[PDB]
């Protein structure tokens, strides 16, 4: 169970869980999360890459 | 023209192995230069040697000494008032103070402190999280108002939001000074085409030095840099 300061390293995970200020936001596989573009994870991986 | 060390040999113990050997370093006047390398490769050691913390087995350090602002790798605060240790015995300036803090993004973290700005923290006061310690350590050097500011892995306990904010605001403010050299080492090569000079090293020994027209000499090292897109 990983905590990531590098969203690019967590990319190889089986399931990614996103956290807002106190709750999960749509735990899912990384592919769908990055493809949705509505995920905050998309903003992360796009501002970091 | 500024700080330079030709063929330096530095060590920790005068009987052990000469940890750093055959180094040639340059830091231009009023620029932004970074140092990178592997883990434990010796990226803080060169710096502490160029700060006078290592008996040089050989070589020659040349300056201009000066009250160089600094932030150790592990952030370290004082057993005193938050204002008192971010100021650090400087003539208090409301404008510069608030500007530095906004640059370090500490206002929402100050608001949660019981006495706000004048909260008495330290090893005797109330304790807090490593992110705030790191930000205070950076603010101490930013408010320091020294010619050669100097950082050591500030982007360690910081996420992407706060790292972006600090980098952008603080470092662009530093560059906004007519002449204010700042030297920060980091692991994220993300901000390479923002640094005016680059120093890469491995196993202590330096490899290359040059920002763009020198990063075109080989594809192995530059591909290693761009491995993370
Ligand atoms: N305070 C110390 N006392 C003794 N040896 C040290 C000390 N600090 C570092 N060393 C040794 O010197 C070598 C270089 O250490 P240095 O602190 O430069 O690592 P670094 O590359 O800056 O760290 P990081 O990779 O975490 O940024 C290391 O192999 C370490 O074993
Ligand atoms: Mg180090």
């Amino acid at each position: 169970v990983t905590i990531a300061h590098r969203v690019h390293t967590i990319l190889s995970a089986d399931l990614v869980i996103v956290l807002k200020r106190g709750a999960i936001l749509e735990f899912d596989k990384p592919e769908k999360l990055l493809s949705r573009k509505d995920s905050v994870f998309a903003s992360f991986v796009r501002a970091d890459k | 023209c500024c700080v330079q060390i030709m063929g330096g040999y530095f060590t920790w113990t005068p009987d052990g192995i000469p940890t750093l050997s055959n180094i040639t370093i340059r830091i231009p006047r009023g620029q932004l230069t970074m140092i990178v390398g592997q883990v434990g490769c010796g990226k803080s050691s060169l710096l502490l040697a160029a700060l006078g913390e290592m008996q040089k087995v050989s070589g020659a350090v040349f300056w201009s000494r000066g009250p160089v602002a600094y932030a150790s790798q592990k952030p370290w605060l004082l057993n005193a008032t938050v204002e008192e240790n971010i100021i650090f015995e400087s003539p208090f300036n409301k404008q510069r103070y608030k500007m530095v803090i906004e640059a370090c993004s500490l206002q929402p973290d100050i608001d949660i402190l019981p006495h706000g700005d004048q909260t008495q923290i330290g090893e005797r006061g109330i304790n807090l999280s490593g992110g705030q310690r790191q930000r205070i350590s950076v603010a101490r050097a930013l408010y320091q108002h020294a010619n050669v500011v100097f950082l050591d892995d500030p982007f360690s306990a910081l996420d992407i939001h706060l790292s972006d904010h600090l980098m952008q605001a603080g470092i662009l403010e530093l560059l906004r000074d007519d002449k204010r050299t700042v030297v920060l080492v980091t692991h994220k090569l993300q901000y390479l085409p923002h640094a005016d000079w680059i120093i890469a090293m491995k196993d202590g020994t330096i490899q290359r030095e040059g920002t763009l027209k020198d990063f075109q000499r080989s594809e192995c090292q530059l591909f290693e840099h761009w491995k993370t897109l």
